[PDB]
């Protein structure tokens, strides 16, 4: 239900300075209720980057990386809900998770101000990596529980 | 006076003025060619596909 | 370290000029010491990579033989004493890497300091 | 000259043995034109409030392909010599009344609408409506006056855009917050710093980017949609320039004070040299209460577009430790009257501020370098050239040069606080000189022919012009694996498809060496 | 080709040789002169052949390590200029 | 590792060319004599 | 130098989006019941009011 919401808002970047040209007929069908879903899913990622926009026209950097990261990996989970024999992107969904884990340990050791920063607001789980990590099972990281926040049933089993 | 003083004076401010010039051509012509780049269809391949390019060939055995 | 024992692969060429190298701080030096032993006509960097000139005489090669000691895996260190015994009736070139810059083996003993035996040039058994 | 031109295009010259269409019209629009303003006689074309001017389509040959038109007759309306809206024939008589009603207003008696029903019933013998001000008629002045910088014409239409209206925020509202700002910055005074600040916290959204000296006194469903709520108006500042240029503008201006004076900062400029020198008690024992004030004043030490959501954040733990930290900086005191080189830079910085608003450019960018250079090679500055062979750190260094320096060259420029080097290790550290600096190449453009000389005279005067970056390939290993094709009578892949080049393809070029055909198309935008 | 000793080196020398009231050489001077010397004997003493070839253009007085050679070469890519008149040394 | 100073091939192409103010690259084929 | 190039990108993509608008224009131009549809809306209006 959360994924399907759909904000008053405009795909784009479709400012009323050149949708003042068009009629108002044909306005609707710019709106973000008659977009497609690639549309939708695009217009999410730059409000989440400006958030964290060092510079304008600036996406390469750690902290909007993470962000842009954290939004790829829900868009595929939810369309695994609803297709369920799609067993070639099970592969996919793997590497983008263990993608991500490695650009935590980067941006922890270059900067650890930002690094608590950037959690609180998308409300991940910060985790520190001050030591290496043991080979038991049972206190080792995990990269699926990263957004526990968020996911209440993927934290972990018997 | 020193004579030999005042030589060095104008030889590194000559200098100065030819890399000014040398430098703002540069440049100019450096961002034009990347302003075309952007300005046009992206090329798409329409060549023989890597179809023999898959498998290889190492050293044998050890 | 690693680049160090990719430069025997292209110096070791008999029907070639010159050979493409990757550029490193450790192998420019190591190419100083062969081209006063008359081994290396000459080297120059080409930025990313370096070029170096073979030397021939009669056809043939003047390297025939490169052996290599040390191994990023592991570290091949002698004494004063021992290095003699290990290097002794022969005309080989061993690079010897000491605290002081790279020097040859015949070097080596005279300061009588602890090398690293690197490379064998020219070397037999 | 008029600004609005109204072509009439039409052929009559293949009617001229039987009318058809083309003189039909022609009946119809001359009686009705002057009826509605009260081929026609020179008199009456004066009193138009546009140019009618007709052109023959079959004619001329070179006019006909400009303005490339499908059909005929149609009426062609222009403004300042660019396209406008085009009438296509065969409409209704409502539609024709709309476009001459919208020629009149571009170019700002008219026969009142209760006696329009007559004006038009009147002139189909021969064989205004009540609607306000549209609001895109307003919005297309505003955008390319803006250009011609005016004064007392750009008030006007800035107060008729919101009076008693109230229900048009979406389209108009971007457009109304940059409006005031060009106006402020018109005005012969300095602008108020106060009232600059108020009008910039709403187009950005958040005060944490202005200086502390100009900020303002001290379900399921919801919770989770609030993340992708952002205040600001930010796409005016990304896909037009235009709009852009007049941000950088007021970064500028901010430096800028209130109580300050040309005549007493020019001739201090001259008496403090910025030397080794703690200023001597000829400078200190002659500056004003005015003066004083203006250089304890706060600046902006990063650019508006910057650390606009996460500038409070601490920079603590973004540092590097360091026994060996010489610097000119240090008199005992933070201070900024408190240090002779500080002082210094300071007061540049005014006076180039004055003379970017006042109008002069080239003029504006000599300070800047000025005292960027300054706090940067240290007070060793008077010489306005390249490095004289001093350039250490590169391959193979002259001996030469190494004996001609002492542990003066040792000492490391930079800010009150950091240096050099801590702006290295932390990117999101900074100074004002760099913010001044930045301010005004955006403002002038980066093809403007001071703003590049400008540029290139940076690269030269700090003795770093002609480098060249070194940087190796990466490995070719990537993700995945090698197609796989499932096996059974289903053929279906695994993992890749045919079309997958792997990553030690030879290039592109030399596979297809004969390249498109001459038949081939030249756009795959399918 | 080789300029031999530029004029930019000889004006150090004078300033400062003419500097004192007693024209005391200093011994910078004297060394680099006497430096010229040794190089000017040791080619036209050689006992092997020394082939050199002018590739470019001369100026000045810098044939002194062709013409003393024991074996001198040339080409049409050469030129001969020597007006030590017009420079006063 | 961008920022190193690395004497490469074009850089010291371009030293040599901006000494020349606004004595290029030139190349020399090969002499044929027919007296030879 | 950084900031140099941010005023190129803006540029580069103002066109690119200029370009969007014209291909719309011509769609509305070449409507006929998007205009006709819109003509008679107005005009009921109009007479409702008065």
């Amino acid at each position: 239900n959360e994924r399907a919401q759909v904000p008053d808002a405009y795909i784009e970047r479709w400012h009323g300075e050149d949708l003042s040209k068009l009629s108002p007929a044909l306005r609707r069908c710019l709106h973000l209720r008659c977009a497609s879903s690639k549309e939708l899913h695009s217009w999410r990622k730059l409000q989440l980057c400006r958030l964290l926009q060092r510079r304008p026209f600036d996406t390469g950097s750690p902290a909007v990386q993470l962000a842009c990261l954290t939004e790829k990996i829900l868009n595929v989970r939810a369309h695994l809900l609803r297709h369920f024999r799609d067993q070639q992107k099970k592969k996919v969904l793997s590497i983008w998770l263990s993608r991500r884990h490695r650009v935590m340990k980067y941006l922890y050791r270059v900067d650890f101000n930002l690094y608590k920063y950037v959690c609180q607001q998308l409300r991940i789980k910060c985790v520190r990596f001050a030591i290496p990590d043991s080979r038991d099972r049972q206190r080792a990281i995990s990269p699926i529980a990263v957004d526990g926040d968020r996911c209440k049933f993927l934290i972990r089993q018997k | 006076e020193s004579f030999f003083l005042s030589l060095c004076e104008l030889e590194q401010k000559k200098r100065t003025e030819r890399a000014i010039q040398h430098s703002q051509d540069l440049w100019k012509k450096r961002t034009a060619a990347k302003d075309a780049h952007s300005e046009k269809t992206p090329e798409l391949y329409d060549g023989p596909f890597w179809l023999k390019f898959w498998r290889r060939k190492k050293r044998p055995g050890a | 370290m690693q680049r160090a024992c990719e430069m025997v692969v292209s110096l070791l060429r008999v029907d070639a000029l010159s050979q493409r190298c990757p550029f490193h701080v450790l192998n420019v030096q190591i190419l100083d010491l062969l081209q006063r032993e008359g081994l290396i006509r000459g080297f120059k960097v080409d930025g990313t990579k370096i070029d170096i000139l073979l030397k021939h005489y009669k056809g043939a090669p003047v390297i025939r033989n490169i052996r290599v000691v040390s191994k990023p895996s592991r570290d091949i260190w002698l004494t004063p004493h021992e290095l003699k015994f290990r290097t002794r009736f022969n005309t080989g070139l061993w690079i010897m890497q000491t605290s002081c810059g790279v020097i040859s083996h015949r070097d080596c003993l005279r300061m009588g300091i602890g090398g690293k035996m690197l490379m064998a040039i020219n070397n037999g058994y | 000259s008029k600004p609005v031109t109204v072509v009439y295009a039409h052929a009559s010259s293949m009617e001229t043995t039987r009318p058809a269409s083309s003189a039909s019209l022609s009946r119809f629009l001359s009686n009705l034109l002057p009826r509605l303003f009260l081929l026609l006689s020179p008199s009456q074309r004066q009193s138009l409030p546009f140019n009618f001017v007709t052109v023959d389509v079959a004619a001329e040959p070179r006019l006909g392909a400009f303005l490339a038109l499908p059909s005929v007759p149609a009426l062609v309306c222009f403004y300042r010599k660019k396209l406008y809206s085009v009438l296509a024939p065969g409409a209704s008589d409502v539609a024709l009344l709309r476009f001459l009603k919208e020629a009149a207003d571009l170019s700002e008696s008219r026969v009142s609408p209760e006696n329009v029903a007559e004006a038009v019933h009147g002139a189909r013998v021969a064989a205004w409506a009540e609607r306000k001000d549209v609001q895109c008629l307003l919005t297309q002045l505003g955008v390319a006056m803006t250009r011609e910088q005016a004064e007392e014409v750009q008030t006007l239409k800035n107060e008729l855009v919101a009076e008693d209206r109230s229900e048009d925020a979406v389209l108009t509202g971007g457009r109304r917050l940059f409006a005031e700002l060009q106006l402020q910055l018109t005005g012969d005074s300095p602008p108020d710093r106060e009232a600059l600040s108020t009008l910039l916290s709403e187009i950005l959204g958040s005060a944490l980017s202005l200086p502390e000296s100009l900020q303002p006194p001290k379900g399921y469903a919801e919770q989770w949609a609030s993340l992708y709520q952002i205040e600001g108006y930010w796409n005016e500042l990304e896909t037009s320039p235009v709009c852009a240029r007049l941000l950088a503008k007021a970064t500028v201006a901010l430096f800028n004070h209130e109580q300050v004076n040309l005549q007493e900062l020019d001739l201090c400029i001259d008496r403090a040299s910025g030397e080794d020198d703690e200023e001597w008690p000829s400078i200190r024992a002659s500056l004003s209460e005015s003066l004083k004030t203006a250089l304890n004043a706060d600046e902006p030490v990063r650019p508006l577009d910057e650390a606009v959501h996460y500038a409070h954040l601490t920079m603590k733990n973004e540092k590097d430790f360091s026994s060996l930290r010489p610097s000119f900086f240090f008199l005992g005191s933070t201070a900024v009257l408190d240090c002779p080189l500080r002082t210094a830079s300071r007061l540049r910085r005014l006076k180039a501020a004055r003379l970017f608003h006042g109008g002069a450019y080239e003029e504006a960018l000599k300070f800047a370098v000025f005292a960027y250079r300054l706090e940067c090679q240290g007070p060793v500055e008077t010489r306005r050239a390249a490095a004289p062979e001093h350039v250490l750190g590169k391959w193979r260094d002259e001996e030469a040069a190494l004996l001609a320096v002492d542990s003066s060259h040792d000492k490391v420029g930079g800010n009150g606080t950091e240096d050099l080097f801590d702006q290295m290790a932390c990117a999101r550290a900074g100074w004002p000189a760099r913010t001044l600096l930045m301010a005004m190449y955006m403002a002038l453009g980066a093809k403007h022919p001071a703003v590049q000389r400008s540029r290139a005279e940076l690269e030269v005067l700090l003795g770093t012009d002609g480098f060249v970056p070194v940087v190796f390939p990466h490995t070719r290993a990537r993700a995945g694996g090698k197609p796989i094709m499932m096996r059974g009578k289903s053929g279906k892949w695994h993992w890749l498809g045919p079309y997958w080049k792997p990553p030690w393809a030879p290039s592109n070029k030399a596979r297809w060496p004969t390249g498109p055909e001459e038949w081939a198309w030249s756009d795959p935008t399918r | 080709f080789s300029t031999g000793f530029d004029l930019k080196e000889l004006l150090f020398l004078a300033e400062l040789t003419q500097k004192s009231t007693e024209k005391t050489i200093p011994l910078v001077a004297l060394w680099q002169l006497r430096n010229l010397c040794d190089v000017a004997y040791l080619v036209h003493n050689y006992t092997k052949p020394l082939i050199v070839l002018m590739n470019g253009a001369t100026a000045g007085s810098g044939a002194s390590l062709c013409c003393l050679a024991n074996r001198s070469a040339a080409y049409h890519s050469s030129s001969f200029t020597c007006d030590p008149t017009a420079y006063g040394w | 590792k961008h920022l190193d100073h690395v004497p490469t091939e074009r850089a010291r192409q371009l030293a040599e060319q901006r000494s020349a103010f606004e004595p290029h690259l030139r190349v020399k084929l090969e002499k044929e004599k027919f007296l030879r | 130098e950084k900031k140099v190039t941010q005023s190129l990108q803006t540029a580069r993509v103002s066109r690119r989006k200029v370009a969007h608008v014209l291909w719309l224009k011509k769609l509305q131009d070449s409507s006929d019941f998007l205009q006709e549809q819109e003509e008679a809306a107005r005009g009921v209006a109009a007479l409702a009011r008065a």
